[PDB]
């Protein structure tokens, strides 16, 4: 029930260097 | 990975390296979905045309690594495998349909900052995210061009329309695969290359911020060729087989 949440990023409220590019494709990609 | 970049440490805590035991040789990517189940591509285990038929005896997996060279003491782990399970309807002859395999670790691994399982896509995440134009992410230690990286490589790539995937190849594609990668007129590149097979294609859900594995690096015509696309095993469509195996054993 803890899958998908990275210790060193989501759990520390830290964003990796390119994940924003993915989130933005939800807006622009369609 | 072609035209990727160095992963940040811990960026892909579900990454798995599939090695041949002897000679110790990096074979494929894989992914950790629980403390003792690892997801990969069937063709990493069984591909007759390369006289490839590995058993649990032949293989090891390394978990939590970051630099292929450096030995990460107290960070990386090693596990032998109890049993492997290839999808029964795996079709290596015609089209690599159902290119999917499960590997049960001999002894469960301990989660950590560098070792954490990815989510399997549920029906809701599958419907909202697996759509053309949405980008996913591919990671591995495979070749940089069609040249071996030290640190895990990462690239983000958009999912492509099913008609465009079909017209890029003569292979008979199925609903158990999807394809991804940039088109020639979008002025960005990137793809998985050999070595990267069996690694994960992940997407981060905007709904709940978890990462889900929608694909397994399966096949392509070379690497990063204009008008060609990486093909990926459609993980959600084979989820019931994944679940029937894990519950059974
Ligand atoms: N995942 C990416 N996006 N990028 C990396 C892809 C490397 C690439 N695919 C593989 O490694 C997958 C399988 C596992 C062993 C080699 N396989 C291929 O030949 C499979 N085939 C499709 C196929 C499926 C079933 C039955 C027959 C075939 C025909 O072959 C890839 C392909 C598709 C269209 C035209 C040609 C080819 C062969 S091209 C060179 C070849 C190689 N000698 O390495 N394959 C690769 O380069
Ligand atoms: C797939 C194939 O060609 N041969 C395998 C063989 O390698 C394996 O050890 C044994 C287990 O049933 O029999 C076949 O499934
Ligand atoms: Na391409």
């Amino acid at each position: 029930a803890d899958c998908g949440l990275r210790p060193l990023f989501e759990k520390k409220s830290l964003e990796d260097k390119t994940e924003r590019e993915l989130l933005e494709s939800y807006i622009d990609g369609r | 990975i072609v035209e990727g970049s160095d992963a940040e440490i811990g960026m892909s805590p579900w990454q798995v390296m599939l090695f041949r035991k002897s000679p110790q040789e990096l074979l494929c990517g894989a992914s950790l979905i629980s403390d003792r189940w690892v997801l990969t591509a069937a063709h990493c285990l069984l591909y007759p045309p390369w006289d490839k038929n590995f058993t649990e005896n032949d293989l090891l997996v390394r978990i939590g690594k970051h630099s292929r060279t450096r030995y990460e003491r107290n960070i990386e782990k090693i596990s032998m495998l109890e049993k492997i399970y290839i999808h029964p309807r795996y079709n290596w002859r015609e089209n690599l349909d159902r290119d999917i395999a499960l590997m049960k670790l001999k002894k469960p691994v301990a989660f950590s900052d560098y070792i954490h399982p990815v989510c399997l896509p549920d029906r809701e995440t599958a419907a909202s995210l697996l759509q053309a134009g949405y980008k996913g992410r591919v990671t591995g230690w495979g070749n940089l061009k069609e040249g071996q990286p030290s640190v895990l490589q990462v690239v983000n790539l958009p999912i492509v329309e099913r008609p465009v995937c079909k017209d890029s190849t003569r292979i008979r594609i199925t609903d158990n695969m999807f394809c991804a990668g940039y088109k020639p007129d979008e002025g960005k590149r990137g793809d998985a290359c050999e070595g990267d097979s069996g690694g994960p294609f992940v997407m981060k859900s905007p709904f709940n911020n978890r990462w889900y594995q929608m694909g397994i690096v399966s096949w392509g015509e070379g690497c990063d060729r204009d008008g060609k696309y990486g093909f990926y095993t459609h993980v959600f469509r084979l989820k019931k087989w994944i679940q029937k195996v894990i519950d059974q054993f």
